[PDB]
């Protein structure tokens, strides 16, 4: 787990990450509850971060995930399935939707708003090419956000 | 010395041999027939194939016809 | 691990078995045999996947009864 | 010469779509090297000729033959 | 496989119609022990033909005497015993299987699927598998066509077509459980078996209505989703037939819908070779087709769909035959959304054609011609640059356009060079062809 953890931190491949978070949670099966519930969201949070949340719905309808199963695990699925719609907005709702679920700032809200921020760059980066010159609020209303955190984020992207 | 082969029999001409004869269709033609059953399978085609056994069994046949 | 979990594998394939061996098999067979339990004419990776490349390389050198 | 063969066969560069077929009559004399799995995937004995398999060779030796 | 020992072809002459006399209607089972015992013996004594005839014996006096449930724990024995020979069983499971098929009934389905289960312990592609084809064939009848059973034989064909297959059984088993699965509507394991089995051709240069059937079953999977490539391809690879047999009205049809395909194709380089390939055509000039056709393939004319719905859209309402036309606008709903599909495909054509064309095209007059407002004109104008089809930059407040790449001072400088050059080249030969030609006119 904690190799896993380290991992997730440093960035550079999270499939190996899903590896030893797997591993960690093979070894936490029903053995340790708190320790296996951290393995198991661990191992999809970078699933999920692979931008591959096809493979969540196998993993999610395992006899594991099942057994394990919990609101802080629904949470991630609607997270993965957030990911699968490509909607900051709905990733954002399922976030408030379940906050203290996954408030935890280690690996769990960092990765969240990296992810956040990942699919405000791609969003925006998807609408920006046919335009040589457009109005903001015309983003912000294709982007479906308001006005000053559409700007603030294309600011901060182009700085 | 290796286009000059001798105008040789079918391999079916040699009895006995069925299995040997699936062994090396199996080890010859299926990896270039159909590589997409393996690529579903997703690995390699093996190498090769060994022949051992008494001096006079049709080895020199089997390469000649597969030849 | 390096292949993750040997490209997801199945549970009941543990290393227990393959490897208190006493059979030398340096680390490039160990790789080899990582590279080569790939047999998968289905979804992943298995047990009955793995017997072909599980009985195949079977450990010879044996007999450490009567050393003890 | 046996050495340069085992590295530009397996070595570190593999070969594609290549199968080597041989044959031998002493196989335990051969290096154990060249014989593990990997190099040497299948391992084929051609053993004794059957009765009724020896009959059918008979047959197709003794074909063009006014009997 | 094993030698024979003792043979008992004598004994099984003198006793075997004597104990069928003997059992004529079955009620006896003492008779079917002692034939057991009998086969028994030349089962230890290793001998085929004996076991076989017992086999075929046994199985043919249950059939005589109709009782079905004995039979089915008595094949059951018999298979199970201890396998007894390869050979001797796949020849009772033979009759057995010339035998469910004549008589209809209600359990016959249980006799099906009873042989079935005999058979599927193993030994496929060894010792007779046609039988269980046949068998899974005859249970899709019995059925009458669903779901399960589709599955079931859909899971079967693979390993005898891998390992025995027939250049005519075969696919047609193939052709005959494709059909099934689209009758199930699933897609992704109709596709899966359909490019899994379409690899093998070669066979189709003498085909009579296989080819054709392959086809026209695969047309309605592919078209179902998003096809629309692959669906003018294998329109015209039943367009080539007719052309070998020549009967008008399916020839005639072909046309129409692979004329009508090629073109709503979404534009690619392989459709231009396409369609290029398609026209010029001497036997498809005969048909209206042939006008939509040059119209709409090339010099960038103005596709108005609004007005082609008059001026080349009578295929719809009557036509020469108008059955492929009918099939792809007629319909309701696939119908409308195929409407829908020509009404788009026009605008990306008219969008790319005026790319060619027009630099700064005015928002409005490019709204106009693509029929649209100004919300959903920008957004296919959008839908296009993130394809990277078009180069193509939009000041939205003020809503115009350019499509000119920002020429580079380095090449701006290299292209006037090289009309410097061009008019370099152009003096001298003009200078050599008008000093010979003083030359010529000077000579009196
Ligand atoms: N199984 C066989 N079937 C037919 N002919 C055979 C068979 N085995 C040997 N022969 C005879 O032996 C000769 C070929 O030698 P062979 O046994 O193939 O050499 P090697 O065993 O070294 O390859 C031929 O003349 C052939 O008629």
């Amino acid at each position: 787990m904690q190799s896993g953890i380290i991992h997730a931190a440093e960035e550079k491949d999270w499939k190996t990450a899903y590896s030893y978070f797997y591993e960690a949670f093979e070894g936490y099966d029903s053995i340790d509850s708190p320790k296996a519930i951290t393995s198991l969201k661990y191992m999809l949070l970078c699933k999920i971060m692979l931008n591959t949340p096809e493979d969540v719905q196998a993993l999610v309808s395992g006899k594991l995930a099942l057994r394990y199963a919990g609101r802080q695990t629904e949470a991630l699925k609607c997270v993965a399935q957030a990911s699968k719609n490509r909607s900051l907005a709905d990733f954002e709702k399922a976030l408030t939707d379940y906050r203290a679920e996954l408030r935890d700032d280690p690996i769990i809200s960092t990765h969240l708003a990296k992810l956040y921020d990942n699919l405000l760059e791609q969003n925006l980066i998807r609408v920006i090419e046919p335009f040589s010159r457009v109005q903001i609020e015309h983003i912000s209303s294709l982007i479906k956000l308001s006005k000053a955190d559409v700007e603030r984020k294309l600011s901060q992207m182009i700085l | 010395m290796s286009h000059e082969d001798p105008g040789n029999v079918s391999y079916s001409e040699i009895g006995g041999l069925s299995e040997q004869i699936r062994e090396l269709r199996e080890v010859i033609e299926l990896p270039l027939t159909n590589p997409e059953l393996f690529q579903r399978v997703g690995i390699i085609p093996p190498k090769g194939c060994l022949l051992y056994g008494p001096p006079g069994t049709g080895k020199t046949l089997l390469a000649r016809a597969v030849a | 691990s390096k292949m993750n979990l040997s490209e997801e594998v199945d549970l009941e394939d543990y290393v227990a078995r393959p490897d208190k061996i006493s059979g030398a098999d340096i680390n490039s067979i160990c790789q080899e045999s990582g590279m080569l339990a790939v047999r998968e004419n289905r979804y992943i990776v298995l047990a009955k996947d793995f017997e072909k490349a599980y009985k195949t390389v079977i450990k010879k050198d044996e007999q450490e009864h009567e050393f003890y | 010469t046996l050495m340069e063969l085992l590295n530009q066969m397996d070595g570190f560069d593999t070969l594609h779509r290549v199968k080597m077929i041989m044959a031998t009559n002493r196989p335990d004399t051969l290096d154990p090297a060249l014989l593990r799995p990997g190099r040497l995937d299948r391992k084929i004995h051609i053993d004794l000729p059957n009765e009724q398999a020896r009959l059918d060779i008979l047959k197709i030796h003794a074909g063009p033959i006014t009997k | 496989i094993v030698k024979m020992e003792v043979d008992y072809s004598a004994t099984v002459d003198q006793r075997l119609p004597e104990c069928a006399k003997l059992a004529k209607e079955g009620r006896l089972q003492e008779v079917i022990e002692t034939l057991l015992s009998l086969e028994k013996q030349t089962r230890t004594a290793s001998d085929m033909v004996s076991t076989s005839r017992i086999l075929v014996a046994v199985v043919k006096m249950c059939y005589e005497a109709k009782e079905w449930d004995l039979l089915n724990e008595n094949i059951m024995l018999l298979s199970k015993r201890r396998s007894q020979l390869k050979q001797a069983v796949a020849k009772m499971v033979q009759q057995c299987c010339t035998y469910v098929e004549e008589i209809t009934d209600l359990p016959i389905k249980l006799r099906l699927i009873d042989t079935l289960r005999m058979v599927t312990e193993g030994k496929i592609y060894v010792e007779i598998e046609r039988a269980r084809l046949t068998k899974t064939l005859a249970t899709i009848k019995e059925q009458n066509g669903d779901v399960k059973e589709a599955a079931s034989i859909l899971q079967e064909l693979q390993v005898e077509t891998y390992g025995s297959m027939e250049k005519k059984e075969r696919v047609e088993f193939i052709l005959e459980q494709m059909r099934l699965c689209l009758a199930v509507k699933d897609y992704i394991r109709t596709q899966i078996i359909s490019k899994k089995i379409n690899t093998k051709f070669f066979q189709e240069e003498n085909t009579e209505k296989l080819k054709l059937k392959y086809y026209n079953l695969m047309i309605q999977l592919d078209q179902h989703e998003g096809s629309y490539l692959s669906i003018c391809k294998h329109y015209r690879a039943i367009y080539d037939t007719p052309c070998i047999q020549a009967e008008s009205e399916k020839w005639q049809q072909a046309l129409k819908s692979v004329v009508l395909y090629v073109i709503l194709a979404p534009f690619d380089n392989e459709q231009s070779d396409l369609v290029h390939r398609i026209s010029g055509d001497k036997k498809l000039e005969e048909i209206p087709k042939y006008k939509d056709l040059l119209k709409l393939f090339t010099t960038m004319e103005l596709m108005r769909w609004s007005t082609l719905v008059e001026d080349y859209g009578m295929e719809l309402r009557k036509g020469s035959l108008e059955s492929p036309a009918t099939d792809v606008f007629g319909s309701t709903e696939e119908g409308e959304k195929r409407w829908k599909d020509l009404k788009n495909r026009v605008v990306e054509h008219n969008i790319r054609i005026m790319a060619k064309y027009y630099t700064r095209i005015t928002m409005k007059r490019m709204a106009q011609l693509l029929d649209l407002s100004v919300d959903e004109s920008e957004a296919f104008l959008s839908n296009l640059v993130v394809n990277k089809t078009i180069f193509a930059k939009v000041d939205r407040l003020a809503g115009i356009i350019n499509f000119q790449r920002p020429k580079d001072p380095n090449n701006l400088l290299n292209d006037w060079s090289q009309k410097l050059n061009s008019l370099m080249s152009l003096v001298n030969k003009t200078t050599h062809l008008i000093a010979k030609e003083e030359m010529i006119h000077n000579l009196q």
